[PDB]
């Protein structure tokens, strides 16, 4: 089965397995390596898609434009430091 | 290249707001950031403590290191979650 | 009779009373002490609760959501120092 | 955890104006996070003046310490009145 | 004839007096130093008291609630160095 | 202590807009504060320069310490302009 | 003909003149200076008049108020450095 | 003071837009602020180079010192314009 | 063919070239020098003129006036520090 | 000046949005603006390392320089990717 779904994960635990060693990161990465590492990944995903998708409905929209990644990322105060020497292409 | 999973969580997320292309291109790039961001420390960690093998342990301590306060703390819970899931779900 | 009642109090001074000692932090914890702090936690709690009630009133809602707190927190000027490294997941 | 008492304080609060769970799991972050905060002082207060309990005096020294500007003039005020009614109300 | 009127003002020139001795602040103070204090209480009781019944109007109320103190405050420039380190219960 | 004063201020800036019970509380926590500043500079002013008598010459630089910029300047006015129709209106 | 209409302004081109002079800033002013220093303030105040202006339309009303400036001049970047330690009356 | 002015030029800009009178309170100390900054450098800049005039060159560089950015540029722009329209313009 | 269109540019390739040796800058400019300059002064302008686009839309007009400019500038955090000592007339 | 091209970009990303004059005006200004700053860095560089020539890898150090992070990132892929089709693009 799934190392995705043994995990209970969205994110390719997998193909982040294969950047990790591709990347010459390490002489050799672990097993849970991946899994965490594709876990905080899917989860800040869904966080700042949760913001963002709000700051769509707010407006009018129901398709999510950089606008709101933007609107977004900027009125949390705990994303925008993370992004903070980031531009959002059309945000 | 992520696509497909952002927009797997979005769904999961938000059930019924889409997501422009542009918009998807974004995402890419957030999440190929900060997985550079993460591996990068989780990698110095691991030359200064003069380990050959990168550790969930480097991955948990680059993640206290590179997020915010409360963000920090939840990636670091959802992490431990998942990889305790995967060991045990063999 | 209840120590919350006698206090005049929502916050289970009883509760907070176990997790001073508990806690380790103290040797031995006075009598005052559970209800001043409960007193405290109660008090904090009301006001972000208000500042957020409005909040949720001022856009159209009856039901108090995480951007409400965050909201009222960033806006109140002194709520925002204390919860200045504080992240309100989905806020 | 504490959702009984912020349920009951909302109410008295704003007595028609609902909280979500996912709203409340948050309160409860900030009640246990402050609570943690204040006691961790009024324990650092204590040691420093060779005492082996922590009595209000330190926790009210500890709100002064942490707590924001006039946020701080009201919690002294609503602490000393609580403790007061107790230590009276026998 | 009263003091606060020969000076016209609103301000009780008189307790400010009293509170100038009673205060243990001065050894003797002078006559015109209420009334200057009393004065300035006054100017800038109107300043913000003004900010803020527009903030009252702005929304859509009659009554001036502290939001409106709030709001007033901080987005006056001048008056948010002021009140600084201030907090605005319910504000 | 002060509502009195604030109410007829009040009336005499928005002369049709009301004012709360918990935002006259707030009123008066201002009006005593900048009391207590001023009067505090002021009277810190008279020890400085070994004068036993707080004049209204302290007053007004007190004003000009404590308050900003532009601020400052018509507090100064107010005051001058009031103490000056005091003393003449005898 | 007018000193100020020779040089194509509305601000008193002679008045700035009289006022370099009364000010005793300098021993003798020359010829061109009021004319640039008339240019200036006029040139300044057409610039925060204008975004006075619109910010009195972009609400509702004709005649522009404090508040218009207070907005107008906070809102523009450069001149909020200007006016940086300035506080507007009622703005 | 300015009001004749500051009103011409508001119509110059805004034929249709009025001012309150206390607004025009506002722009007059405005006027007042920035001429008593700009001739208090220009006068700055002459002592130090020992002239005991103020040319329309002090008023420029007073203009640079004190004025932001590109906000400035526009002043000297403005100011040039208008200077050398005066001299021409016999 | 046009270097403009060789570049697949809508910036005159030939002008920045021109520029760029009449400028006095260098001694002798390579041949990508203003194909590669002209190509990101079309990408920035392309940027800043988006956003500004947006605000244009979102406020009710058709036209872009210098407020959207500003308001675009200001609003991206990138945009933001790169012209952040500029004065947009009327902005 | 820019105008043309400027106005041409414009329909390119809005088919529908015109600009007005005085917007074009500051258009304009930015343009000149940035081409001024990369071009003065450019130029910075290349006597630095003792080259008479500008090379376009000096536009691309200067534009690392000078623009925000991730905002360089694409004027450095953009002018690549131009760059790169007009030497081919024979």
């Amino acid at each position: 089965k799934s190392r995705s779904s043994r995990a209970g994960l969205q994110f390719p635990v997998g193909r982040v397995h294969r950047l990790l060693r591709k990347g010459n990161y390490a002489e050799r990465v672990g097993a849970g390596a991946p899994v965490y590492l594709a876990a905080v990944l899917e989860y800040l995903t869904a966080e700042i898609l949760e913001l963002a998708g709000n700051a769509a409905r707010d407006n009018k929209k129901t398709r999510i434009i950089p606008r709101h990644l933007q609107l977004a990322i900027r009125n949390d105060e705990e994303l925008n430091k993370l992004l903070g020497k980031v531009t959002i292409a059309q945000g | 290249s992520y696509s497909i999973y952002v927009y797997k969580v979005l769904k999961q997320v938000h059930p019924d707001t889409g997501i422009s292309s542009k918009a998807m291109g974004i995402m890419n790039s957030f999440v190929n950031d900060i997985f550079e961001r993460i591996a990068g420390e989780a990698s110095r960690l691991a030359h200064y403590n003069k380990r050959s093998t990168i550790t969930s342990r480097e991955i948990q301590t680059a993640v206290r290191l590179l997020l915010p306060g409360e963000l920090a703390k939840h990636a670091v819970s959802e992490g431990t979650k998942a990889v305790t899931k995967y060991t045990s779900s063999k």
